[PDB]
DNA sequence: CCTTGGCGGTTAAAACGC
DNA sequence: GCGTTTTAACCGCCAAGG
């Protein structure tokens, strides 16, 4: 029954006659043997919880980043056009929450196949530039923030410029982005990961990198599988 | 202050849209009885 | 008593064909989506209680919104049956009524069953659409279901849209059937797409469609 | 509901289906040619305390202890037999408070067509409850939701499972969550609720049937075999009768069967 | 009619395994049966491994044409496509 | 799964009242 | 000869067995 069934060069998951079985091939794209169990953080705990690990206040000095994991925290409260970014992302991650926990996962599992493994990348990085120490980072907002908004825009499943092809491509990867900017959070990296700049473009470059390798090959025969 | 001004100028014209929609579906409300009590 | 049973189901019936109707691109006041149970035994039932279908037929027009992206959508007519049994002469007697006062679709609604000879002369209607459901199946809003995705009709722009960015052909397309109980709900007819947006364990949010036959 | 058991039994008891054979513990005919008196001494009383054709008497004795346990009423059971035969039978019923509940019938060579229609009483007379649910089981689920602080606590409901399937029949008794009703046979699901329900219950079952046994197979797979078997519209089932009725080549087809 | 134009390519810009296979066994072959090599040999003799080397400089001389299910097809270079 | 024969039924047409 | 009605052939739908 399944053996003319194959993964074609423009994603879709077609018979021998042509006809359309799937538009996107596991619903994401992905090869099987390049997933692996990942938590997603901003399902589980409570709402306190939730906002002790993520937001952070420039105009309160305690509930404000730590001033010795920073170089610059001497001018950085008072500010208000990164209080606004710092909002943006907050925002951004109450929406993936809501998002996660109301309409995808009801039940509150968090613990979920996803591609590459976003731990291992970010212990591989404190391993290699030596991350330890009570150093402070010199990594501003501005630049973590930038950059996780640009990196959750270049894992491209699909190509093309077309409107349709953009809203399938925002669409296939919600939740491996939803993953993401629960992981590297302004303030999980400046604190409890301690990342610099070098580390944090290695991050990216390899988040980038790993996520095209773990894509689903035009040719395969699904089907059989 | 700014956000919830421009939230209250949708919320206007939310209502006033559905209050146009309302007069007109109050003469169809008023075919459709007049319609009915023909065929009884 | 058993007449309080008979009036919950048959004014549950009557907002199920309410909501259908608002689905479908029609406009349906906001008080009359919500006219409670009460107000729908004082408006109908009379002094013993007896409910008159009759007084529940009602009109309704398109949007804007709907008419906009659906250039297709005209007035539509929703009558109840009075009679259990419906057989040639209340569905001649119906389709004259709808020809007469040039409703675009009308929706007919019965009781216990269609005779066959009924059936026949339902396709024989043009250019007024007309679509029948039995009382039973409408107390229960299927879309509403858990397991029952949300289903939108596409427009002919965005199907050509379609077609083109995946360069199909019409039979290369998934298919739902014409008697389909979301299809008969969303009034499909056939070579009309539906974009359907699904729960997904791998990617959050999925999108698929499907032609109608 | 689901947290009240007193509530949940009394939906149990409404949707579950009831006939007449199952509180009817043995039937009777006799020869009686007095209606307005009878030939039995023991219910000789209860007759004319109640009078207080065809001369065939038709009784028969139900069980006290399931028609209680059933939360009948002789009154309804005497009602059900009326409407079902209109005028064409006299009835009468003994109190509740008899020593055996009985109920007694006449009709208004003919010994054969009342045993017929004896036959046909016990066959079709039904009490109450939704045709084709043979038995309903009541069951606790454990369900995990969000408490008013965000976090997840688990959470114990009252819930039915029955045998035997009727959806559409089930979906509408009131009390019932009709958004959540669910069965295991998805093409009862396909005749109801379309063709995505049927893609979503069809994938639950494998899946269920797969991980019993704890193994573990991934999601793209199941999907990939769901998505094959409701492509066309319908249920197309994995068999010669499915896969060679499609348009594919005929070389493809002759190598199955 | 039926070629892509290389401004409107939309397939992968990277080298399946598949098409890495194929690539490698047909060059092998070529080189089997005495092409000409486009890079210059130390001490190497497999023609598999010789046509290993020329894939990791990016100077094998042929030309992937990936068929489009409707039968329109790309044209892409192996000296064009991305190389794990 | 298919043919088979049979069942049922509605609707029509020939015939009626009147 | 207009209003009405009956049996009638006829019609399709459906259950059973191969």
């Amino acid at each position: 029954a399944l053996e003319d069934i194959m993964v074609h060069y423009d994603g879709t998951t077609r018979n021998s006659l042509g006809d359309i079985i799937q538009f996107l091939y596991g619903e994401d794209g992905l090869d099987g043997t390049q997933v692996e169990r990942q938590t997603i953080d901003t399902i589980p705990g409570s709402d306190k919880a939730f906002h002790k690990r993520y937001y952070v206040d420039l105009m309160d000095e305690k509930n404000s980043i730590k001033p010795d994991v920073i170089e610059y925290a001497a001018d950085i409260l008072g500010d208000v056009e990164l209080q606004k970014e710092l909002n943006s992302e907050y925002e951004q991650l109450v929406s993936d929450r809501k998002f996660l926990r109301e309409i995808v996962f009801v039940n509150g599992d968090h613990n979920w196949p996803l591609p590459v493994n976003l731990r291992r990348i970010i212990q591989n990085a404190q391993q290699i530039f030596h991350l330890d120490r009570a150093k402070a980072s010199d990594l501003t907002i501005p630049e973590i923030i930038h950059g996780v908004r640009d990196l959750c825009k270049k894992l491209f499943v699909l190509r093309g410029e077309n409107e349709l092809i953009k809203e399938a491509q925002q669409n296939a990867t919600s939740l491996f982005q939803c993953l993401v900017r629960a992981r590297l959070a302004t303030r999980r990296i400046l604190e409890e990961f301690r990342l610099n700049r070098d580390a944090f473009e290695w991050v990216l470059g390899t988040i980038e990198a790993q996520f095209q390798r773990s894509l689903v090959h035009p040719g395969e025969m699904v089907g059989v599988i | 202050e700014k956000r919830l001004e421009q939230e209250q100028r949708r919320l206007e014209e939310a209502r006033k849209r559905q209050e146009a929609e309302l007069i007109k579906r109050q003469e169809l409300i008023k075919q459709a009885e007049e319609w009915n009590k023909m065929d009884i | 008593e058993d007449n309080n049973r008979i009036i919950s189901r048959l004014w549950r019936s009557f907002r199920t064909v309410k909501e259908m109707a608002a689905d479908r691109g029609y406009f349906i006041s906001q008080e009359e989506m919500d006219q409670s149970l009460e107000e729908f035994r004082s408006k109908i039932c009379d002094s013993m209680g007896n409910p008159q279908r009759k007084l529940m037929s009602f009109l309704a027009n398109p949007t804007p919104e709907a008419l906009e992206k659906y250039s297709d959508l005209g007035t539509l007519w929703v009558e109840f049956c009075d009679e259990p049994s419906v057989g040639i002469k209340t569905m001649r007697n119906f389709c004259l009524r709808i020809q007469e006062k040039n409703f675009s679709t009308g929706i007919f609604i019965y009781q216990n069953n269609i005779t066959p000879s009924a059936n026949k002369m339902i396709p024989t209607v043009s250019p007024a659409i007309i679509e029948t459901f039995q009382e039973s199946d409408l107390v229960v809003n299927i879309t509403h279901h858990e397991l029952v995705p949300k289903h939108i009709r596409l427009s002919d722009g965005e199907k050509s849209q379609l077609l083109q960015r995946y360069k199909l052909k019409e039979s290369q397309l998934p298919r739902i059937q014409r008697e389909d109980p979301v299809a008969r709900y969303l009034g499909l007819k056939r070579g009309q797409v539906v974009k359907i947006i699904r729960r997904s364990e791998t990617s959050g949010r999925y999108a698929s469609y499907r032609i109608c036959l | 509901i689901a947290l009240d058991i007193e509530k949940a039994k009394v939906i149990q008891s409404s949707i579950e289906y009831t006939t007449l054979k199952n509180v009817t513990s043995a039937t009777e005919i006799y020869y009686d040619p007095d209606p307005t008196s009878t030939v039995i001494e023991e219910d000789f009383d209860t007759v004319e305390a109640y009078f207080s054709q065809s001369p065939w008497l038709l009784r028969l004795e139900l069980d006290r202890a399931r028609m209680l346990d059933k939360q009948l009423t002789m009154n309804q059971v005497a009602d059900k037999i009326s409407e079902v035969f209109s005028d064409d039978l006299f009835v009468m019923w003994s109190e509740d408070n008899a020593d055996k509940l009985i109920i007694r019938c006449r009709v208004i060579e003919e010994d054969q067509m009342l045993k017929r229609i004896e036959a046909h009483m016990l066959d079709l007379i039904a009490l109450r409850g939704i045709p084709g649910i043979s038995k309903v089981y009541m069951v606790k689920h454990k369900v995990s939701v969000p408490d008013e602080s965000g976090e997840y606590k688990n959470e114990e409901l009252w819930a039915l499972e029955t045998d035997g399937i009727n959806l559409a029949e089930v979906m509408a008794v009131p009390g019932v969550d009709s958004s959540r009703t669910y069965s295991n046979s998805f093409v009862e699901i396909l005749s109801v609720l379309g063709i995505e329900a049927t893609r979503s219950s069809l994938y639950k079952e494998i899946l269920n049937v797969i991980a019993f046994d704890g193994s573990y197979v991934n999601y793209r797979h199941m999907a990939l075999l769901v998505d094959v078997m409701t492509s066309r519209g319908y249920l197309m089932a994995i068999t010669r009768h499915g896969i060679n009725r499609a348009d594919t080549g005929a070389l493809m087809r002759c190598s199955f069967e | 009619e039926l070629a892509i134009l290389k401004e409107e390519r939309t397939t992968t810009p990277y080298l399946t395994k598949y098409e890495r296979a194929r690539i490698l066994g047909t060059r092998a072959l070529q080189i089997s049966m005495n092409a000409p090599v486009l890079v210059d040999i130390e001490g190497e003799t497999d023609p598999l491994q010789i046509a290993m080397k020329e894939l990791s400089q990016r100077k094998i001389p042929l030309v992937i044409r990936r068929y489009l299910p409707d039968g329109s097809y790309e044209d892409w270079g192996c000296d064009e496509l991305i190389v794990d």
